[PDB]
């Protein structure tokens, strides 16, 4: 679209009004600069941190607690204005509720996406200076003033300032890893080659650099109008959406808020029916609101996520967005880049054909694989040729590095041969010391081979050797003999056919193959003193002795095949999206396990059946390779057909925005897509993906700015660890949420029984705040340390539509059975405290009016004694303390039964030390609140008689026994009615 | 803009009501009915076992009620403030009705069964009969039902009863008395009629509702007089126990422990 390589030299120059050699006039340049704008990328506006905190302050439970604080202030105002002797109870309650909202907002703010600096990273890719021709003179100017249609000169590693239409080039090559992710240099020529501007040779793109040569070009786009500028704008404008854990959190927030609103409004209007005062009604509503809302639930979730993130931070896996922890566990599809992500981004020797045999060398970066045999004399000769006909040389001051991981000055092929020789045998410095190079002829465009004549290995004066490397099937056209185990024999036709089979077989693995041979002087007819520097000498290079073939490829990382296998076992569809050529993409897919053995593509089936690809039924092939050109004009519906029916998909030659198209197509089927990449062309895909993972060492700055997680050590098994930890934290979050929600009922029910049966209040609001914000925090957090009940890597990825973090079964279980047992235990303790002090349970019915009356100071108990207001209020507050302690006692068994969901509690053992400390700390905090001096004035907590601690013991035992029996029924009948209704 | 909920209720296929079928609804309601029935049975059994350990005569603990409070009768409508109009019988009718309803056990007619006890001595009863001492209504002279039909009302001199809180097995030491004084500088005269407060020891100790049948707590009646022409309204008067060390009356947390403050206003 909008191509400028079609126009001729004059047609391009007349469109822009630019002289071919004189350049652009300064006045016209200034006019165009004022007309179009500066050569710069505009950062996208960012929401200030002030707003984001405020946004977090108004979500779900926060609104209910805001209503509670408002009602507390209103109650204080009413109390003061009416009875003129105020107590600082409702005011302090409102202040505490507001502080709780602020702290919960802080916790939510920590657990939030921290935005990205992608556009800043692109601005690090624009050059600071540009060489521009104006008035027929070279000048170095600030790149921001570079306008369209002026002569720009690039050379010698300089980054291209803007998209150029190259009109002159002297051996120019550019690195297009920003557009294709592939670092092999691309030649730039003035002539038109290909229709597509990305693959054509005369266009030079912004954010790329000229590795070698010089080029004079014409600017065709500037600033945001460049190809990479539009990609940067797209990446900045994109958002990752709502994470799945955020959706689950919003779901159960909606459920709990709806229940709270229903109960609050129903019982508030009921209290107005019963002719309660406005102050009494608002106090009751505050109690209901505090009882229904779990104050410490969201902070607990944030702490669990943080702990799991720290668990992965130890394994060299850095989690930037806290919500990204569970997204990997929920992932069902992984779109993977090839180079740098799955492969090692380094050209390495893979196979050798010699001894009429194929030997596979070790390609792993850590060298954990086995090596081949070094015992062959022709192998010694081949290693000598490969390491001695090599122009590449190691860069200095890095001898303290592994050979494969050290910088080399030379081509990728030359460096691959250099490193292979270094690992295999000796060192190239000493090889050149022993064999002094006396002449060489480098690679030629018309010869396609390189030779070097140097001193013999036999040390004899007359003998020298010529070593030659070149194309495989052409180099033996000059050869006539071969070395076999150190013995030379003439070239046999069977040997030629075997060579052809080996060349096609190594080439069939997507590897560049090269042939190496040498020749010795026949006799003394050519003396050593003869000068070989004579150009076009009449000494043809023929009748050589073919030595061997060496193949090269960018090999997969060591752990990538096993990681892909584990992910496929976990039910994850792993798609391969690459900007490289289709043949290499298919070869790497077969190598790492994207395309399994025994599965064929439509083209492969056609080749097998010797029929055109049209006759092959596309439904037969379960694997497909889709070229970028086909993906371009392909409509969305056709893309959805490819994803649905093919199980092994490889997209090849994909532009950066086509990766985005593929990611959106995958997400269109309701899938959680994780993208792994390490280049700047993956940044839109990393932004759009549900979770973006970028490599640490090999990753570019843009990729790690656009990603949610970074593999710091570039270990691809960290993906397996991440999905396992995501599934584990999902299960443990279910457990923790169930435990937190269970204790709500012992706080809701006292208010309802209060308003219904008009008994004295069994539980206070401050006591409720002491439960959730206090004794319930550490035990709830401790569930995050639970181990997996089984192998969680065998189950399929969870369905976001069907599987909820909080479903009806969890709500049903916690609110209806365990919560009601806990409420019964608390009410029994309440009745015991009141009965043993004089107020029998029958006498409590209808006593609310007199008990709460500050002026009636002769309330008669069941024994004829008369109590004042404060005397009976002390008993009521003791009942509140005992109710709190009873909730703690039943929460003991609640924690024990929430430790597991299917297996026996003592089956797995007490591996979780944090849970035991949680039990002990909960009990210790309860005792400290009860018995510390001054707690009768602060929280109205009062000392409990020792026998009163055991009132709730029978109900805790009932909870434990009921859960154990239910679990036993679950395992005996997995498809039973109990499992369909209780299991969550 | 789509009603996904409408199909969710009353699904024609499978007959699922609110996401659950008729059979499954029956099963889940039956399960919850049986579960809550078992829970209620366990709670009832545990309550009955707790009640079996209790004593019907005397509470297990008395540490939360060590000293008696002081209360006035009848209870005013709002904030323990007596308001009435001398010319309007209906204003002070409720006080009259409450006073006659309360003082009915104290008259000579009903307490003929009760026994006269020697004065000034604590009456300890080890025996199981637990007979009660009688309180003559003549002790509240000019504030009792016999002298006048209206308990001081319509004369500008209302009568109010001050009574000590009942506590089981409480033995006051010393000579307990109740003294009432006006707080304002106008000091309208207050006259506790049975001499001083003079709570007699012969009524103590209280032995409970079950055991000590027919107990009549000692009563102290006050009369705050007002002038015929001068209403003398908004008078605050405070009564307290100052004759006994056992009965504490200086507490700060509880303003009704051993004392009581009440306000009187009169019209015309
Ligand atoms: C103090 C007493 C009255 C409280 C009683 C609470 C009861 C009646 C409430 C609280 C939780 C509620 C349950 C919550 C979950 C479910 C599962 C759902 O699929 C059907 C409704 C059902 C079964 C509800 C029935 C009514 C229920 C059990
Ligand atoms: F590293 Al790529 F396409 F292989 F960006
Ligand atoms: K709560
Ligand atoms: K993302
Ligand atoms: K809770
Ligand atoms: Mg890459």
């Amino acid at each position: 679209s909008m191509d400028d390589h079609k126009l001729s030299l004059d047609e391009l120059h007349r469109k822009y009004g630019t002289d071919l050699s004189r350049g652009l006039t300064s006045a016209r340049a200034a006019e165009i600069l004022a007309r179009d704008g500066p050569n710069a990328l505009t950062p996208p506006p960012t929401t200030p941190e002030w707003i984001k905190f405020c946004r977090q302050l108004f979500g779900g439970f926060s609104m209910l607690l805001w209503i509670g604080a408002i009602l507390c202030f209103l109650a204080y105002s009413i109390q003061a204005a009416t009875e003129e002797e105020p107590q600082n109870d409702n005011l302090y309650l409102g202040v505490v509720l507001s502080a709780v909202v602020i702290i919960t907002g802080c916790f939510s703010y920590y657990q939030e996406a921290k935005s990205s600096k992608i556009m800043e990273s692109f601005k690090n890719m624009v050059p600071q200076q540009a060489l521009v021709i104006r008035n027929g003179e070279k000048m170095s100017i600030n790149a921001e003033e570079v306008v369209v249609g002026d002569l720009v000169e690039v050379k010698g590693g300089d980054r291209i300032p803007a998209d150029l239409r190259i009109i002159s080039a002297n051996g120019c090559k550019v690195d297009n890893s920003s557009l294709t992710g592939e670092s092999e240099p691309q030649t730039r020529s003035p002539d038109f080659t290909n229709e597509n501007p990305l693959e054509t040779r005369n266009i030079a793109f912004f954010s790329t650099n000229c590795v070698e040569g010089t080029a004079r070009g014409i600017v065709v786009y500037t600033g945001d109008r460049t190809v990479m500028g539009r990609i940067a704008t797209l990446a900045s404008g994109l958002e990752g959406g709502q994470t799945p854990i955020a959706a689950e959190i919003e779901h159960f927030i909606h459920i709990i808020t709806g229940v709270a609103v229903f109960l609050g409004v129903s019982f508030f209007i009921l209290s107005l029916i019963l002719e309660y005062t406005w102050l009494e009604a608002v106090i009751f509503l505050i109690g209901i609101i505090v009882a229904n809302v779990p104050e410490g639930l969201l902070a607990t979730v944030t702490v669990c996520l943080t702990l799991t993130a720290k668990r992965m931070a130890r394994k060299n896996c850095l989690v930037k967005n806290l919500e990204a922890v569970e997204t990997l566990g929920s992932t069902s599809t992984i779109c993977s880049d090839k180079t740098g992500t799955l492969t090692q981004n380094r050209m390495t020797v893979a196979h050798m054909w010699f001894d009429n045999q194929i030997h596979e060398a070790d390609t792993t970066e850590n060298q954990s694989g086995v090596s081949f045999d070094k015992t062959s004399a022709t192998w010694l000769a081949l290693s000598r040729i490969a390491g001695l006909c090599n122009r590449a040389v190691f860069q200095a001051n890095q001898e303290n590095l592994p050979i494969l991981k050290r910088a080399v000055a030379g081509d990728a092929s030359e460096s691959a041969l250099l490193k292979c020789i270094e690992l295999c045998c000796g060192s190239v410095k000493e090889m050149r010391e022993r064999y002094a190079k006396i002449v060489e002829i480098p690679f030629n465009s018309t010869n396609k081979y390189q030779l070097s004549i140097h001193k013999n290995p036999n040390t004899s004066e007359p003998q020298h050797l010529l070593v030659m490397k070149g194309a495989p099937e052409r180099i033996l056209d000059r050869c006539s003999s071969i070395l076999l185990h150190g013995k030379e024999q003439p070239l046999d036709e069977e040997l030629k056919d075997a060579f052809q089979n080996a060349y096609l077989e190594l080439g069939g693995l997507g590897e560049r193959v090269l042939g190496f041979c040498h020749l010795f002087l026949p006799d003394e007819q050519f003396p050593e003193g003869f000068q070989f520097d004579t150009d076009d000498v009449n000494f043809p290079i023929d009748n050589l002795c073919f030595v061997g073939l060496i193949s090269m490829i960018d090999p997969p990382r060591a752990a990538v095949p096993d990681a892909v296998g584990k992910c496929r076992s976990a039910g994850i569809k792993v798609i391969m999206v690459t900007g490289d050529h289709p043949i290499t993409a298919k070869a790497i897919a077969k190598g790492v396990g994207i395309i399994s053995e025994g599965n064929e593509t439509v083209e492969d089936i056609a080749a097998r059946l010797n029929i055109p690809v049209s006759q092959v039924n596309p439904r037969d092939a379960k694997a497909c390779v889709v070229h970028g050109s086909d993906l371009k004009d392909m409509t969305s519906e056709q893309l959805d057909d490819i994803l649905k029916y093919h199980t092994e998909i490889v997209f090849a030659r994909t532009s950066p925005q086509q990766k985005l198209i593929i990611v959106e197509g995958c997400q269109r089927q309701g899938a959680i897509v994780a993208v792994t990449g390490d280049g700047v062309n993956d940044s839109p895909a990393l932004k759009k993906a549900d979770i973006g993972v970028a490599m640490g060492i090999a990753g570019s700055d843009v990729s790690k700015q656009a990603a949610d997680m970074i593999l710091l050590d570039d270990n691809f098994a960290s993906i397996v660890t991440g999905v396992e930890e995501g599934r584990l934290i999902f299960d443990n979050l279910k457990k923790s949420i169930a435990y937190t929600l269970t204790s709500n009922i012992p706080e809701i029910t006292p208010f309802l029984i209060f308003i219904i049966a008009n008994i004295p209040l069994p539980l206070g609001t401050v006591t409720i705040l002491c439960i959730d914000l206090g004794t319930d925090m550490v035990p709830a957090i401790s569930l995050a340390y639970e181990q997996a009940e089984s192998d969680i890597m065998k189950r399929q990825p969870r369905n976001p539509k069907t599987d909820k973090l909080v479903n009806e079964r969890l709500i049903s279980m916690a609110y209806g059975q365990i919560g009601m047992i806990q409420a019964l235990g608390g009410f029994f303790t309440y009745f015991v405290i009141l009965a043993e002090n004089g107020f029998l349970p029958i006498h409590l019915l209808g006593l609310r009016v007199d008990w709460d009356d500050r002026w009636i100071n002769d309330v008669e108990d069941s024994y004829g004694q008369q109590w004042t207001y404060e005397q009976r209020k002390i008993v009521e507050f003791t009942c509140h303390t005992a109710f709190f302690v009873s909730i703690v006692v039943v929460q003991w068994a609640d924690l024990v039964i929430c430790k597991t969901r299917r297996n026996s509690v003592f089956q797995q053992g007490m591996k979780n030390k944090i849970l035991i400390f949680g039990l002990f700390e909960e009990t210790a905090l309860a005792a400290f609140l009860s018995y510390c001096p001054g707690m009768g004035v602060a929280l109205r907590m009062y000392p409990l008689k020792p026998t009163w601690w055991f009132c709730a013991f029978p109900y805790s035992l009932l909870i434990f026994v009921y859960d154990k029996v239910r679990k036993l029924i679950i395992r005996r009948r997995p498809g039973g009615w109990v499992e369909k209704e209780t299991y969550y | 803009s789509l009603a996904e909920w409408k199909l969710f209720i009353y699904n024609p296929t499978t007959g699922e009501f609110l996401g659950r079928t008729a059979k499954s609804w029956g099963l889940i309601l039956l399960f919850y009915l049986v579960f809550y029935g078992f829970l209620a049975a366990l709670f009832s059994f545990t309550m009955w076992v707790m009640l079996q350990t209790l004593n019907d005569e005397v509470p297990k603990y008395r540490d939360q009620i060590p000293s008696p409070g002081l209360m006035v009768f009848p209870k005013p409508v709002t904030a323990l403030e007596y308001t009435f109009s001398r010319s309007d019988p209906t204003s002070y009718a409720g006080y009259i009705e409450d006073l006659k309803k309360f003082l009915k056990p104290y008259t000579l007619e009903e307490q003929k069964n009760l026994t006269v006890c020697p004065d000034g001595a604590l009456f300890e009863q080890k025996g199981p009969v637990y007979v009660a001492c009688q309180f003559p209504i003549s002790l509240l002279q000019a504030c009792s039902g016999m002298n006048d039909p209206d308990f001081g009302y319509s004369q500008g001199n209302p009568c109010i009863l001050v009574k000590m809180n009942r506590i089981i097995g409480l033995k006051p030491e010393g000579v307990p008395r109740i003294d009432c004084v006006s707080k304002n500088e106008d000091i309208p005269n207050v006259a506790v009629y049975p001499h001083n407060g003079m709570i007699d020891l012969k009524y103590f100790p209280y032995y409970g509702k079950k055991l000590h049948v027919g107990y009549l707590q000692p009563l102290v009646a006050v009369q705050v007089s007002f002038a015929p022409n001068n209403t003398g309204k908004e008078v605050t008067v405070e009564c307290k126990i100052d004759g006994s060390a056992n009965l504490k009356s200086q507490d700060d947390r509880d303003k009704f422990l051993g004392r009581v403050m009440f306000k009187i206003t009169a019209r015309a």
